[PDB]
C-alpha cells in the first residue's frame, strides 16, 4: 500500500493518518515516538513505509520502517534544515495576474494589489459580500496564470452547497472544507493538520499557496473551542488561541533559500462585533497587504467592491523594480484622490478597454 | 462630438455651412477650475493620456 | 387498533406518538431502543402501527408492530439514504407569483426576491413591522401556485389571537404555534420537533415549504431559552446558543436528489439591543436571501413596507434562466437608482400598471 497520509502525533507519542476527507478517519496508523527520534522528522511529513496487515486484537498497524519519506530516502529526513531557522525576506517573486474570464475584477486586483510569492495579505469585507466568490476568482486566476505553484484552499464553517459548488467548479484543486455543521473540534483539528503539513511542504523548499476562508469566523471557531479567553479580551477573543491563527498566519514569508509560502485569506468586518474589529486591527499590523471592501459598493452590485484607499501594500519597491516602483509611485500620486463610487464605475469602464499592460501602455 | 462634423478645422467652423440656433460656431475651451479643476475629469484624462 | 401520528422518541430509550395537537399529547405509543435499532427508525416519521393498551401499573400504550412509515412499508424504510450526505445544489425551481388579491406585493417579491424550491430566505424589520400578514399573503399565493408542496407554518412567541386568526385564515394549511405565554421549553420542543419531521419529509424527495414566524424573535426566545450555553458575547449572548438555531436554519437547502426544503422566516432587527442586531448579522451569513423593511415606510402605512435597496438574492442564474437572469440583469442595472420614498411610489405605480411579465410583455 502507498500511504499518502500525514503524521498526527497524539499525546502518547503514537500517531494517526487521516484520509482524503482531510479529517480523522479509518486509515490512521500508529506512529511510534521511537521512529520520531530515529528519523529526526516533523509531524505532517509525507511518509511512505511498509505496513503489515493488522492482526487479532491488534488495532492500528505499526510502522516497521520508512522506506521513502517525502518521496525521499531516510538520510535526507535525518539531515534537513529546520523551518524556523530559515531567513525570511520580503517577497521578490511577484505573481502576475491576467485573466480573460474576468478581466475587470481580477485586473483591478492586479493593477491595484499586486501579489508576490510569500505574500501575507488580508482581504476584508462584511458578511454576505461574496468573499468566497472572490476567492474562487483568484483561485482560477492562479490556476491559469501560475499553474506551476501548488494551490490549496481551506474553507471553514461555511454553507455546504457553496462547498459543493466550489469543489465542482474548482476543477480538482486541493479544496479543504469544514462546514459549520461540523463540531468545532473537527474544525480546529483539520486546520492544524493542514498547518503542519503545509509547514512540512515549505520546509521541503516548496511554493505553497494556502487560501484560507474567513479568518475572522475561524477566530470565532477558535473561541468556541478555546474556553477561557483568560481575562476577556473585549467580547471573547483569546491570546493563546489567536496565537494559532497568529502562527498559522505569520508563517507566510519570503524565504531566500528557495520555495515560498504565500497564504491569503479574508476577514469579516463591520459586523457590529468589537471582536471582529479587534482581530482585524490585530492582524492588520501583521499582514503586509490589505484589501478593504466596501459594503455599499456590493449593494451597488459593483465588483470588486474594494475600499481602494484603505487598500495598499508594504515595500512597493520590493515587488516592483525602480522603474516600476516609480511608475507605481506616480500612479498612486494620481489615483490617491478621486472619489470612491465614481472611481468604481468609471474605472470599470476604463479597464474594460484592454489588457492591464495594454491599459498602462 | 456628433455635431462637431460642421466644425472642420481647428476651432473655426467651415465656410458655407448652414447653422441653426444651438450649434457650435467656434470651439473655445477654458480651464475647468478657477484654482483647482475637477479631480474626477483631471484623473480621467491623466490615465487616458 | 390503529395508532397514528408522528414519532417522538423519548429520551429514556422508548418512544411516543404525537397527534395533530402539535404538542405533548397522551396518545403516545412506546418505541423501545431495540425497536429503534432493528427498524433503524427515526423519530418524527409518519407512523401508522398496531399497539396495545397500557397494562396494570403501566401508563402508556405499548407498540405491537409497525406497518406504515411515511406512508411506506418499513422494509423500504430500512433502505434509504440519510439526510446528511444528500447532495445540495442551489435552488432551480422558481415559483411564479401573480395573485389576484394583491398582485403588487407578490410582484415586488418576484422582481426583488425570486423564490425557488429549497431557498433559504429572510425578511428583517423591528417588532410590529409588516411581517405576519405578508407571510399570510405569500402562503396563500403558494397554496394556489404550488398546491403540491407540503406547506408548513410555525409560530413562536406571539399573541394567541394572531395564532387563531391565521389558523382559520390559512384555509386549513399546516399551522403550528407556540405563544409567548408558553414556557420556553415548549417553544424548543415544538420548534425542533417540526425541524425533524421536516427533515424526514424532505428525506423522501419531498418539497417542503416552512413558514417560520419570527426567526430573530425566535433568537430572543432562545436567549430566554438559553440557560447558559457558554461565554458572554456582546449584548448578552453566549457561545453555543446559536448552534441549535443555526443547525435549524441552515438545514434549508436545495437538494440534487429531488424534493426541496424552502424555509422563509421573519427577522426582528433595530431593537436597540446589541444581542438582537448581532444575531441579525450572524444569521445573515447563513441565509441566501434577506428582505429589509424600514420603519419610515410603515409609520407612513406604506405597504408593502419593503426596503428594496438592501434586498438581493444569491446566484440568480442558478435559479433563474440565462434569458431571465439577463433581463433581470438589465432591470437591476435600471432599478438600482431611484431614491427610497419616491422609489416606493413610482415602483408601486409601475407594477400597478401591468403584471411583471406583462410589464415585460
Ligand atoms: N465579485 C463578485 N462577483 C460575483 N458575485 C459576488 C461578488 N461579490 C459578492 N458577490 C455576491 O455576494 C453573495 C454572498 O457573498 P459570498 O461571496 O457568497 O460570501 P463571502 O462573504 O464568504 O465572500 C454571493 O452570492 C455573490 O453572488
Ligand atoms: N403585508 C402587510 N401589509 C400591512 N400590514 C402588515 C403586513 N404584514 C404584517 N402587517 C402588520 O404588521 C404587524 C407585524 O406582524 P408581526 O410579525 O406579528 O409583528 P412583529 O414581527 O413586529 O412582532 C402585524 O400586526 C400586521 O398587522
Ligand atoms: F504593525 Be505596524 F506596522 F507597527
Ligand atoms: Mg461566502
Ligand atoms: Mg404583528
Amino acid at each position: 500500500r502507498l500511504v499518502k497520509g500525514y503524521l498526527e502525533i497524539s499525546q502518547d507519542g503514537y500517531g494517526f493518518l487521516t484520509e482524503n476527507l482531510h479529517n480523522l478517519e479509518s486509515r490512521v496508523a500508529i506512529v511510534s515516538a521511537g521512529l520520531i527520534k530515529q528519523y529526526a522528522l516533523r509531524a505532517g511529513d509525507y511518509v511512505v513505509g511498509q505496513a503489515r496487515p493488522p492482526r487479532e486484537n491488534e488495532r492500528y498497524a505499526t510502522l516497521l520502517k520508512v522506506e521513502a519519506v517525502n518521496n525521499l530516502d531516510p538520510e535526507a529526513a535525518k539531515n534537513r534544515p529546520r523551518f524556523d531557522e530559515l531567513t525570511p525576506q520580503f517577497p521578490d517573486r511577484q505573481i502576475r495576474l491576467e485573466t480573460t474570464p474576468d478581466e475587470l475584477s481580477t485586473r483591478v486586483i492586479d493593477l491595484l494589489a499586486p501579489i508576490g510569492r510569500g505574500q501575507r495579505g488580508l482581504i476584508v469585507a462584511p458578511p454576505k459580500a461574496g468573499k468566497t466568490t472572490l476567492l474562487k476568482k483568484i483561485a482560477n486566476a492562479v490556476l491559469k496564470n501560475e499553474p506551476d505553484i501548488k494551490v490549496i484552499v481551506l474553507l471553514i464553517d461555511e454553507r455546504p452547497e457553496e462547498v459543493t459548488d466550489f469543489r465542482e467548479s474548482v476543477q480538482g484543486a486541493e479544496v479543504i472544507a469544514s462546514t459549520f455543521d461540523e463540531p468545532p473540534q473537527n474544525h480546529i483539528r483539520v486546520a492544524e493538520f493542514v498547518h503542519e503539513r503545509a509547514k512540512r511542504i515549505v520546509e521541503e523548499g516548496g511554493h505553497v499557496m494556502i487560501l484560507l476562508d474567513s479568518i475572522t469566523r475561524l477566530a470565532r471557531a477558535n473561541n468556541l473551542v478555546t474556553p477561557p479567553t483568560g481575562r476577556t479580551l473585549s467580547g471573547g477573543l483569546d491570546s493563546a488561541a489567536l496565537y494559532f491563527p497568529k502562527r498559522f498566519l505569520g508563517a507566510a514569508r519570503n524565504i531566500r533559500g528557495g520555495g515560498s509560502l504565500t497564504i491569503l485569506a479574508t476577514a469579516l468586518v463591520e459586523t457590529g462585533s468589537r471582536m471582529d474589529d479587534v482581530i482585524f486591527e490585530e492582524f492588520k499590523g501583521t499582514g503586509n497587504m490589505e484589501l478593504h471592501l466596501s459594503r455599499r459598493l456590493e449593494e451597488r452590485r459593483i465588483f470588486p467592491a474594494i475600499d481602494i484607499l484603505k487598500s495598499g501594500t508594504r515595500r512597493e519597491e520590493l515587488l516592483l523594480g525602480e522603474e516600476v516602483t516609480h511608475k507605481m509611485w506616480l500612479l498612486r500620486k494620481v489615483l490617491a484622490d478621486m472619489d470612491p463610487a465614481e472611481a468604481m464605475e468609471m474605472l470599470l469602464a476604463r479597464l474594460a478597454r484592454t489588457k492591464n499592460n495594454k491599459e498602462f501602455l | 462630438e456628433a455635431a462637431l462634423r460642421d466644425l472642420d478645422e481647428e476651432g473655426v467652423v467651415r465656410i458655407g455651412a448652414e447653422v441653426k440656433p444651438g450649434d457650435i460656431l467656434v470651439g473655445r475651451t477654458s480651464f475647468k477650475g478657477e484654482s483647482e479643476p475637477t479631480p474626477e475629469e483631471r484623473l480621467l484624462r491623466s490615465i487616458f493620456g
